[PDB]
């Protein structure tokens, strides 16, 4: 199986530095054309940098002189050194093995880079409690409000991954405070309220915040 | 006492692929370079280390005439300090190059209606060429850990790419014939000179 | 840099429909144009390379056409798993450049939302703040209107909405509207309601609670 | 671009000399190889010699080393071929041909005709070639006109004022040892018509303003 | 010096056929400096190929040159009627030392046609001027190779006859030939029998046509 697994993204103060890594399996990074592409949240794709099979490097003008693409054969890993970082460099960064011949193109799943002077802050997790008096068509809703965190991302699971059907974890919105907030909800049969326990597992790695919140009726 | 045989480089029926670029050495002869720098036939005529309108005033120990076909958008790589598919993997000029790069459109000669697949360039290479290096390998390119054993496949790619020149392509995708003149002024006597 | 002008920016089509996207380049790029598919949450995946060539594995309902400046990308019979944002990309002139993207909505029968309102938790209120959440669950089309009514007054300026991307399984959307108040302001009002207008509802649906009642 | 323009035709008497010019336009003159090529009537192309105007050292084919001098003038981009002690055998078209050091193509001039003859302009005698009463080749008879002792070329020969074109052969002229040309025109006809059909050959020689209509009758 | 020998000397083909002409050099010659010419009667040579394989302007692509070293080839992929002509090869260079091949004639192939032979005595009007020209006509033959010998009282003449040959006829592909025997009136009136003997591939036995001076 060919894999591109990225790491290194996080929150960095403006003007600071960050190194992204792209650990590859299934092909030899130092022998191949490889690139970085970024996507600001809610926006389109922007090419950042390419390294050719033989080492020549090219850069988007918005990052020339600040970013450096490189690779290490012993670790079969592609890198992106990002210096003098700017607010507008905030985005998800993808590595890719570029299309050259058919059957080659593949992208990693991305790492989030946030450039901000703001502090890292973990979330408060509040229950959205169900009620047998608030059911609609034999269906009850419950959830978790994950409030006032920075930066992205958080992950939310229900009952440790056993409850997936009916879950809606909403995209985060930036509040007026500069903090993010989201809800994760699930609809369930109303007959399951007295008998089934519902626990939301919230993880916010930038703050090592791990919360399991039991959500019970009223 | 000899005219330099520049016609068999510039006026040849067929030119080389750039990965397999030709080189002719020119020595102990004279040439009127006026016929060259007073020609309108040339879309590129850039000289480095020498002035074009002065070549008839200089003697050189040795002149090399390299020649090949690339597409128009790639002629800019035939210069010192350049990178790219042609400069990195096909034909590389040194940073201290002294000489002239001459190029002209050859759509009428090197394009064919179905596509001319005889002109090729190297697309895959693990390292860049040294100046004036020629790499004619057609070994399957190993893009992973598993060896290729002469078989194309995943991570196993033919290293050359055909231009497929077609007369209807745009100018930057049309064939251009290139001649690189390398003037060497060493400690040997002056043999290749200019006259009127 | 080469500008890629992609249109439309969004479209909505029924299962089985033919969907055509266009891309126009600012200059001649021969056929060095690739088409990417980006599904919600995922990295882009190459579908079509060099304008017309189907990448290995990619179903045959995807196709492409063009040389020079004008290009098209077609889906022969749209399927609900084709919910994605589609991007063109020219790759032979540096910098590599992408079109703006085409967002694809799949059509289904009108689906009215289930509506639920959640009062703030006692735990949040001890902190000095009160979030009220209104949930619209599993509806189509995406167009919906949510109004907060506080003691029958229309409340603006202190609510934010978030919508899910269209579900690949039932082709529905869900939406949350969160109303945030200081604990002191929250205690100035009694009845908190969200009123929901949607094409699947013959009349607006209102869900409410009285602050301090259970 | 490049163009080679040679001097005009010459008529020269045995023992005289001739100097043919070749003016080049285009700026490739000095750095070129400029050669002279001869073609005698009925014969092939023969390289005589050449010169590079930058070096001025002419080189000659062995067959021409004695009587040919090839010169070139850079100040007027004109090359020259001078041949001394002319004889009738030197009657030919002389061509200048050029190769630039910068190309493999050859540039040729238009040719210069040199005719070696003691002759002045002279119109032809026209004599009948009478059809035989016994030398019938299978029911066909031959008749003609001998067009003899004229100078210079050309003559035109028609039969019956152009009404008779079928079966006519007008042979190329030869330069006789007298310095004058001669040719025959013949026509084959049915033998059965020899006593009924009139055959007249019309010879026109414009250089001498000479027109001759010779009636050809059986012997 | 270099010698370029062309082969064959005469190529006899029909329109639509492929023509292959050869040029062989006594030494190895650079392929950059080999040319081919076409010449038609009464015309200057026309450059077709230069640099062994480059076509000059206006030359159709049914003409292709190839070769290297000592063997060079001109191929005409399908003869058109305009292609029947004489073709020369040329070795040249950037030195003044060039040589031409001797020529290959590309002619229309045809069935063998024996000549019709005619002999013409000198006219009484020419004899008034002291000369006697005797004319022997070979009419409409193929191939071009023919022998014409003059016998005067069974004595083989030499040095007193000239031949002319027509170009190959556009409509029947034949040649015609005139041999002219020139004697002084004094010599002509010394002898009795004037004969031209003709040898040709279409004649079973050599055909002799004669007259006795003074007979009707
Ligand atoms: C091998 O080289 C020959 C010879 O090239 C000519 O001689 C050299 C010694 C040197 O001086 C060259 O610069 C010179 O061109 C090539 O044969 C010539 O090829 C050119 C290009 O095809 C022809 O010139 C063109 O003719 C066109 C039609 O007549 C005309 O449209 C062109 O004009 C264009 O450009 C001019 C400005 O330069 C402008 O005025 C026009 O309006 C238009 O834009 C141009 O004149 C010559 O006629 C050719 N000469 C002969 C004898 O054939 C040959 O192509 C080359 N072969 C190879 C394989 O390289
Ligand atoms: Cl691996
Ligand atoms: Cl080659
Ligand atoms: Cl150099
Ligand atoms: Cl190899
Ligand atoms: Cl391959
Ligand atoms: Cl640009
Ligand atoms: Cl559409
Ligand atoms: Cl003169
Ligand atoms: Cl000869
Ligand atoms: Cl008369
Ligand atoms: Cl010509
Ligand atoms: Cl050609
Ligand atoms: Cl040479
Ligand atoms: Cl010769
Ligand atoms: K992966
Ligand atoms: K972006
Ligand atoms: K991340
Ligand atoms: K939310
Ligand atoms: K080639
Ligand atoms: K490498
Ligand atoms: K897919
Ligand atoms: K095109
Ligand atoms: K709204
Ligand atoms: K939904
Ligand atoms: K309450
Ligand atoms: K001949
Ligand atoms: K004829
Ligand atoms: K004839």
């Amino acid at each position: 199986e060919v894999q591109l697994l990225e790491s290194g993204g996080g929150l960095i103060q403006p003007g600071g530095s960050l190194r992204l890594s792209c650990a590859a399996s299934g092909f030899t990074v130092s022998s191949n054309y490889m690139s970085w592409v970024r996507q600001a949240p809610g926006k389109g794709l922007e090419w950042v940098s390419v390294i050719y099979s033989g080492g020549s490097t090219y850069y988007a003008d918005s990052v020339k002189g600040r970013f450096t693409i490189s690779r290490d054969n012993s670790k079969n890993t592609l890198y992106l050194q990002m210096n003098s970082l700017r607010a507008e460099d905030t985005a998800v960064y993808y590595c890719a093995r570029d299309h050259v011949r058919p059957g080659m193109n593949i992208w990693g799943q991305g790492t989030m880079v946030t450039v901000s002077s703001a502090s890292t802050k973990g979330p408060s997790v509040f229950p959205l409690a169900p009620s047998s008096k608030s059911t609609s068509g034999g269906t009850a809703a419950l959830g978790c409000l994950v409030k006032d965190y920075f930066p992205e991302p958080v992950t939310v699971s229900w009952n440790s991954g056993a409850l997936t059907s009916g879950v809606h974890t909403f995209p985060a919105v930036l509040q007026s405070s500069g903090l993010y907030s989201l809800s994760s909800v699930v609809t369930v049969p109303s007959s399951s309220l007295g008998t089934q326990t519902y626990i939301c597992n919230v993880n916010h790695k930038p703050s090592n915040t791990k919360v399991d919140k039991k959500v019970e009726p009223k | 006492t000899n005219l330099c045989p520049f016609g068999e480089v510039f006026n040849a029926t067929r030119f080389a692929s750039v990965y397999a670029w030709n080189r002719k050495r020119i020595s102990n002869c004279v040439a009127d370079y006026s016929v060259l720098y007073n020609s309108a036939s040339f879309s590129t005529f850039k000289c480095y280390g020498v002035s074009p309108t002065k070549l008839n005033d200089l003697c050189f120990t040795n002149v090399y005439a390299d020649s090949f076909v690339i597409r128009g958008d790639e002629v800019r790589q035939i210069a010192p300090g350049q990178t790219g598919n042609i400069a990195d993997y096909n034909y590389k000029l040194p940073d201290d190059f002294t000489g002239c790069v001459i190029a002209w459109n050859s759509n009428n000669l090197d394009s064919k209606v179905g596509g001319n697949y005889n002109y090729l360039y190297r697309l895959f290479r693990k390292s860049n060429l040294k100046p004036f290096e020629r790499d004619i390998s057609t070994e399957i390119y190993q893009a992973g850990s598993t060896p290729c054993n002469g078989v194309k496949g995943f991570n196993c790619y033919f290293p050359l790419q055909s231009y497929g020149f077609q007369p209807t392509y745009g100018v930057g995708y049309q064939p251009y014939r290139v001649v690189v003149l390398s003037f060497e002024l060493l400690h040997a006597p002056a043999t290749v000179c200019g006259k009127k | 840099a080469i500008r890629m002008t992609q249109s439309p920016s969004s479209l909505s089509a029924s299962v089985g429909d033919r969907v055509t996207i266009t891309c126009q380049a600012s200059q001649d790029i021969s056929n060095y144009l690739n088409w990417y598919q980006q599904k919600p949450g995922k990295a882009p995946k190459l579908l079509i390379y060099d304008a017309s060539n189907l990448e290995t594995g990619v179903p045959s309902r995807f196709s492409g056409s063009g040389s020079g400046t004008d290009f098209t990308f077609t889906i022969s019979s749209l399927q609900p798993e084709d919910i994605a944002t589609y991007y063109c990309q020219q790759y032979d002139n540096l910098p590599v450049t992408f079109g703006g993207g085409t967002k694809v909505d799949i059509k289904r029968t009108v689906a009215a939302p289930s509506v639920f309102i959640f009062p703030p938790s006692d735990e949040q209120l001890k902190s000095g703040t009160a979030s009220v959440v209104c949930l619209l669950n599993n509806f189509y089309p995406r167009e919906a209107k949510v109004q907060w009514k506080v003691d029958n007054a229309l409340q603006s300026g202190n609510s934010q909405e978030s919508v899910t991307e269209q579900d690949s399984k039932d082709s529905t959307y869900s939406l949350s509207s969160t109303l945030t108040l200081s604990k002191a302001d929250y205690e100035k009002h009694k009845v908190y309601a969200c009123e929901v207008t949607h094409q699947g509802l013959s009349s607006p649906v209102t869900k409410s609670f009285n602050r301090g009642e259970c």
